[PDB]
């Protein structure tokens, strides 16, 4: 196709005539806006002082199962077999 | 309720104008057909409601040479302007100013004056005036002097804005342009509060250095000019963070009643190609605004200190972006201010992006800025032009035509002191105390 | 009873005025429609100080907008809570001031000041018992300075027994917004100093100084600064409209701050104030409040407190505090800055406690005192007017509106004399 | 009450602190979120010694990190326990000194040191009664050293009534990390001697051997090295926070460890470190068993005096007997004209994870050699004016350079003569 | 908050970067077109747009369009910003007179204009990097003049210079002695530091290790790009002891006059299929001091060392580093001077070096870049001086330079300049 000055392969063969030069990089996408937009800060000055959030406190640690007593009520109830002990611990 | 009328005179004045409305017409919405598209009332400054339907922009075109007028009325812009507003002459001045200031213009300014009052009646907040014309033309200047002279007496305290394009120091289109150049300087100095340089030589470079337009034409230059005009009218048709009124324009750019010439600069201006790999940060963009090559006037800012610069900002620009970048402007040592000016910065902010004519070379960008200021280096152009005069007059070459056209011999002599007197004014102003 | 009316002029007056009533309203629990919606009865007792009584039980603030550019007010109406303002209080022109104090103070405003005063005199007779005035205006612009001071000149002529609070945003050299800033400031300062009884000067740059480092917000906008300044002034009369241990009205704050008849210059301060990170780690106490109070980076003026010697000190907290601890807190502080505090008078710091804090927090403070450092602002303004005065630069405009060179020399004189006398007591020894 | 603030500078100061509190943070069982989850009632009784009070029940250390290079600050934040510190207390520049001592002492410090100075009073002013300042720094690191010494000088003038404590790691020939090592160390002592009251030297090369020979860890990293100093750290202030038989405020040890005015450099050690222990096993390693973190060999001279700290429950009689036993058996590791130059104390809550431990503190006259070869290299570099121009073009002159040598040269001789003193 | 600006001039200087940026592009992970596929590390060598791609602030200069356009027609159409690709029309043809006074200044104005435009965009400029080959006229004339302007415009700002002197025996140029000698004088007192990258020494390294019998210009480049990463690696990523640009010139120069440097790199294992090994640092470090692997044909043993700063990148622990230091000092074959008891600056980074795929490098968990300065460096200069002296005896090739405006005396000035420098090296090493 690029026979003479008709289509594009590289900058050398362009030969921009008349009004302007053809696009090169990738782009004229017709109305894409170039540059980093602005006017964005998130938190507002009025919002600054009024709220003043706090620590909110963390979460304590979760204690594990107590086992020594686990034998206590188990013996109190009246179960002594290994299989039964499997039954009581779940409850 | 704030509006200003537009007056067009001369070939280039009309040609530049055409781009003026094309850009404006697109922005506020009114299509070429004129019917409002399928309220805000922000366009009251440029247009006037006809009661129902389309709108009639406040325009009056004038030119003694019929070709310019004929072209507009056969194009796609026939349904916009009122047909009675196109006052056109019969015989062109043929660049013979005296033809246009003594013998021909006088028979046409009246109708120029007459429609002036009528348009004046409709308005309610008439703020100022605009003049579009050049100095290197016979017909344009002669009428150009008359409108401002006549308008000046009719109204007076009403403001005046000056946009004329002086001839380039090295390139030209006519041969006797310098005579027209100074002469228009003879009378304009007594009626204008502002004066702006638009030497076409500098405009081209912006097309090559950045626009990368290898073979630019007049059309390209006009499109940019309309951008500067529109650049100035944003603070008159929309809400801005810090508004500035036409009253605060000669407010800051005119230290003395006489010195009223300014040079304009706009930036950034990139095609689609280059801008893709840019940030367009306010720090750099304002950094570019003062670049010795971006100014629209082929003058050396480095040959003189600065006096006072007023710059307008538009887009999503944030206030903290300007001043911080503003202070760094002082830090640079290559630019030295006049002693008696502790500060020479005027700031403008608004929330409207820049508009690009479809199919043109300009490309959208969120932020843009325009620069207008008065500097002591302007004198060179008058310095260079004035000396060229003595070459013309040394043997009175071409004197045989202007004198017999109605202009007395002494007329050239008097302007010399006016131009000569103006030179000393600049030289005296810059001296430190 | 014991109330004041509100008048704001120029773009500055409307922006703060638009912001000012925003802060007040949420504290009074009245919707922009003028209807009270507070949760505690205490929001009502002093509701007549700032509002009148109209039909339907709704409320309307007592404000009037004055300027020579309509766009300033129009941008206020459509904004949130903009329906509270009385349309009958709206007044405007169509010519524009061009940042010319001559045009505003001689040509147009005088022709436009009649309408305002007539409406101005309306409420003054309407109010049950006027207590004073408070006017916010910008001394660095064109329209605000003239009609603001000219309106100041006229009003005082009828109520010489009343009081007035002047909040002004004086221009500093670091940040400039106009080429005629040095001049217009001088002329206004001439009239204010002869008619203003209590005035506040606020530096925009420092307002950036407080926000950038203390607030540390990413990117402040014009919306941000207004909140702080309005917050500071809004707390000025804080104790007035609510029960407290030691009532502190505009009058009482008058007595304890102005030692000499002419030295009516002060600087205000607000706290607490800090960035988000400090929200959940810093500790809030009267000792915590006070330290921020005396920090050189807290006062909203470009003048450095370490560059002057404090004359008077009054503190306005908010909430519930133990008077004794604040007593020492103000007591001890006076001990560790003796060189920086006036020596010919002991106990130069005041304590004011009003039981009501500001909504959203439990400790807050408003700092107002007198220090000599302001002379730096006036002095730096001194040359700028002079520096460009020798060649008469940009004067042809001023002479072009019925003004000649005679008065200008006067304006420079008073300030130069004004600055010296203010400093004169700096070297005074007992 | 008797609370102590902390200030650190330089990369060594920043990194070490990030773990030191971590060691302490594990001591009182305080989460990175700052909420209390501890067990012992004595745990919360003196927490003001190192923690302030913050809304919601969170406690914030009174520590401020100062540096001229951003690498540490942003790096330290990301790690665990990097949220406790005040976000506002951070102060940082934008240049970094590039290991140019004068740069961080006269030019770079003079402009930024305001911020570090600003924060310093605010923390102290809130203290009920100042007890001391603890400062960690390195004499071989440039940026921290340049600002650290000036801070040391700045602190003393305003607060001549409080006791100061500082930490230095003086580079040694074995592990050399910067060609500019000789110059930076020499000036460091001049101001440190003039200003600093308490200084404890740690030789980096010494640390390696302890881990290799006692710890026997395959790979020694900076993280592992930092922990060893942390264990010794707490022993300095261990009793100040917990009750014991004979409490020992930082001033007591200074009173009982510093005999004279200009002998203010001490050697320290920690135990036990291992890859049922009784009291005797501690003492032997106490003065022996390569536990000293300083290149100096205390067997190469005589001891001015020493102090020992015991944590956990024990019978003081053994504490008394062992101390007496060691003095006699190791006369000549105690000079004649300081009879019974050992100080001791007891605490009832030993480290978390170890039953009985001891931290070495004994003023040893052998430290002279630390000045000696550090002095030795300095002359070699100076003799040819090697690397001299860097400091010359930043405000200093050769006149100042010599002054330190005389002060150090006079320092060694007077310090040396105390070894040969006889009664 | 740390940035650098890249300056490449001359075909040798221009070409070297091409491998430099391709290695850099691969290292950070930026796509060839510039659009990220699928942090903030790029900020060191890239800046945001900030919605879209990224671009290196590289400036390319040359007096011939032939080299420039190939970049506009090579596989890298997109990345580089076109406005910064300032190019000339005619070449100086190894004529320092023509490349330094006739056509160079016609482009000197523009480059600085773009250089300043690049400087303002960032905020944390620590120092620039300058590339140039002395064995050329266009590079010599433009490079020296550009260096002269830079100093006066800024002053104290740091600058790093990477020169490439002619090889001792193999030369692609026939007039290199004339251009090189003059070039030394301009850069001696206008750039703070520079290194040696003689061509031949580059050739040997590939053969002895990579095992390729068909090396061309291409292969050497990846050697150049590889080196930069080792020195700059501490400027972008975490390390046990990071090191910055300022702490390379403030540590290596004994006195103001002696400011040249020399480079090394290892290990360099060829892309075979063998099981290899782990290549512990202790054994890798030994490979960094042996003269044969030395990056330049200047026998370190022929002379004496001054001070060495070593960079280890990968998974190195300081302990291994410290021990390696003494063992090198222990060997009698290397001697450190009486006035430098310690001369080592050690910097450890964490990232394992990224290997450009499809070249000859391989992936190694360890590496080292040894940068040392020794008095022996005079050998390269010594050989250069003799070559220069022989030609000027009969006034050879002088006529093609005088007529282009270069004055006649300066040849006396430069020659004495090297002799003054040559004498300076001799006196420094004198035993105390
Ligand atoms: N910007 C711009 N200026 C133009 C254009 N065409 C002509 N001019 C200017 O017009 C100037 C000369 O004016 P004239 O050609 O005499 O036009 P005139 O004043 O109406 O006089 P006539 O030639 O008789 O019609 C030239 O110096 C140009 O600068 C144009 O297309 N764009
Ligand atoms: N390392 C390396 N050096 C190269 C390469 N190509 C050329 N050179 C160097 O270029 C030098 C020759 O200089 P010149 O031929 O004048 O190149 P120049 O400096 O751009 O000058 P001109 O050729 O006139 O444009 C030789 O000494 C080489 O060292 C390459 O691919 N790699
Ligand atoms: N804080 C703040 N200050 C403002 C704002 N707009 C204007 N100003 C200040 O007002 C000054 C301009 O005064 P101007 O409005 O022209 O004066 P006027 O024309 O007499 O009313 C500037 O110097 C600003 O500092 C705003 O939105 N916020
Ligand atoms: N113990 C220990 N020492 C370290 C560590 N990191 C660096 N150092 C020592 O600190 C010295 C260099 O200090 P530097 O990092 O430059 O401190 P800064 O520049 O002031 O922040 C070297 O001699 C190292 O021996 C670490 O993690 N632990
Ligand atoms: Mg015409």
């Amino acid at each position: 196709y690029p026979w003479n000055n008709r289509t594009q392969n590289t900058l050398l063969l362009k030969d921009d005539v008349g009004r302007s030069k053809p696009s090169a990089y990738s782009l004229p996408p017709v109305d894409y806006t170039y540059g980093r937009p602005l006017e964005r800060d998130e938190e507002g000055a009025k919002e600054v002082s009024m709220t003043w959030k706090y620590h909110a406190e963390t979460r304590p640690k979760e204690p594990d199962r107590d086992f020594a007593k686990l034998n206590k009520m188990s013996l109190t109830q009246g179960l002594h077999k290994s299989n039964q002990f499997s039954d009581y611990r779940k409850r | 309720m704030r509006e200003v009328i537009s007056i067009h005179v001369g070939q280039g004045g009309i040609q530049v104008g055409n781009a003026c409305w094309e850009l404006f017409c697109l922005e506020h919405g009114i299509q070429p057909d004129g019917q409002m598209p399928s309220g805000d009332d922000a366009f009251n400054t440029f247009f006037s409601e006809t009661g129902a339907g389309k709108h009639v922009p406040r325009a009056v075109f004038l030119d003694l040479e019929p070709t310019v007028i004929d072209e507009v009325r056969t194009g796609t812009y026939r349904q916009l302007f009122h047909p009675e507003q196109l006052i056109s002459g019969k015989e062109d001045a043929a660049n013979n100013f005296a033809r246009g200031h003594y013998t021909i213009g006088k028979e046409i300014v009246d109708l120029c004056l007459d429609r002036i009052r009528k348009l004046a009646d409709n308005c309610t907040g008439l703020q100022g005036f605009l003049v579009f014309n050049s100095v290197g033309g016979g017909t344009g200047s002669g009428l150009g002097s008359l409108l401002l002279e006549r308008l000046s007496v009719d109204y007076g305290k009403k403001s005046k804005l000056g946009f004329t394009i002086y001839p380039s120091p090295q390139v030209s289109t006519a041969v006797v342009e310098p005579y027209n150049s100074i002469l228009s300087t003879h009378s304009l100095l007594e009626h204008t509060d502002v004066a702006v340089m638009l030497d076409n030589e500098a405009i081209y470079d912006i097309c090559r250095r950045n626009l990368d337009i290898e073979r630019p034409t007049y059309t390209n230059l006009n499109r940019l000019i309309a951008q500067v005009i529109s650049s100035l009218t944003a603070s008159l048709r929309f809400d801005g963070a810090l508004n500035v009124d036409i009253t605060e324009f000669q407010t800051n750019l005119v230290p003395y009643p006489r010195i009223h010439f300014m040079l304009s600069s706009y930036a950034p201006i990139i095609s689609a190609e280059k801008a893709y790999h840019e940030q367009l940060s306010v720090a750099e963009i304002t950094n570019s605004a003062f670049e010795p090559a971006n100014m629209m006037a082929k003058c050396d800012p480095r040959h003189g200190k600065y006096m006072a610069c007023s710059m307008m900002y538009r887009g999503d620009v944030v206030p903290k972006d300007v001043n911080a970048s503003i202070a760094t402007i002082k830090t640079k040592r290559t630019i030295q201010f006049v002693d008696w000016c502790p500060t020479g910065f005027k700031v403008g902010i608004n929330y409207q992006p820049p508009t690009v004519v479809p199919g043109g070379d300009l490309a959208k960008v969120m932020r843009a800025v325009c620069m207008i200021s008065n500097s002591t280096a302007i004198a060179e152009v008058f310095s260079r032009l004035d000396h060229k005069f003595d070459l013309m007059y040394a043997k009175r070459a071409f004197v045989h035509w202007y004198v017999g056209e109605g202009m007395e011999e002494g007329e050239f002599s008097e302007a010399r002191e006016d131009l000569a007197a103006l030179e000393k004014d600049y030289e005296e102003v810059g001296i430190e105390t | 009873m014991r109330e004041i009316v509100h008048i704001q002029g120029g773009q500055c007056g409307n922006q703060i005025g638009a912001k000012f009533w925003e802060v007040i309203s949420d504290e009074h629990g009245i919707d922009p429609t003028g209807t009270y919606h507070g949760d505690s009865d205490l929001q009502l007792e002093r509701i007549n100080v700032y509002y009148n009584e109209a039909t339907g039980g709704r409320y309307v603030p007592r404000a009037i907008l004055m300027d020579l550019e309509p766009g300033t007010m129009d941008s206020v109406r459509a904004g949130p809570f903009g329906q509270l303002f009385r349309p009958d209080n709206f007044v405007f022109g169509q010519t524009g001031a061009g940042n010319n104090w001559a045009k505003g103070h001689y040509t147009e405003g005088a022709e436009l000041i009649d309408s305002v005063l007539d409406v101005v005199r309306k409420e003054a007779e309407g109010c049950d018992c006027l207590q004073g005035f408070q006017i916010t205006h910008s001394l660095g612009g064109g329209t605000g300075s003239g009609m603001g001071t000219l309106l100041i000149s006229k009003v005082r002529e009828e109520y010489p027994d009343r009081i007035m609070e002047t909040f002004s945003v004086v221009p500093s050299p670091k940040v400039s917004d106009t080429v005629v800033e040095p001049y217009n400031a001088t002329l206004s300062v001439h009239q204010l100093v002869e008619n203003a009884d209590e005035c506040m000067v606020i530096d925009n740059e420092a307002l950036y100084d407080i926000c950038f480092r203390t607030l540390k917000l990413t990117t402040p906008t014009y919306g941000d600064l207004n909140h702080l300044v309005s917050a500071a002034m809004s707390g000025v009369t804080c104790c007035l409209r609510f029960p407290g241990q030691l009532n502190s009205d505009l009058r009482k704050l008058a007595v304890n701050l102005i030692p000499f008849p002419r030295l009516h210059f002060f600087m205000i301060g607000f706290a607490p104030l800090t960035s988000r990170g400090s929200q959940q780690y810093r500790a809030l106490t009267v000792p915590e409040l006070t330290q921020q109070m005396f920090d050189a980076k807290n006062m909203m003026c470009a003048a450095d407190p370490r560059h002057g010697r404090y004359l008077t000190a009054s503190a306005l907290f908010r909430g519930r505090m133990s008077t004794k601890e604040v007593d020492e807190q103000m007591l001890n502080v006076q001990n560790k800055n003796s060189s920086y505090f006036v020596e010919w008078i002991p106990n130069n710091i005041k304590s004011s406690i009003c039981d009501i804090p500001p909504k959203g927090l439990k400790m807050a403070v408003t700092f107002v005192g007198n220090s000599t450092a302001i002379q730096e602002m006036f002095k730096r303004v001194a040359e700028q007017f002079t520096a460009m005065f020798r060649r008469k630069a940009f004067l042809h405009w001023y002479t072009g509106e019925g003004m000649d060179e005679m008065e200008f020399t006067e304006a420079e004189s008073n300030m130069n004399d004004l600055v010296s006398e203010y400093q004169q007591y700096q070297d005074a020894t007992a």
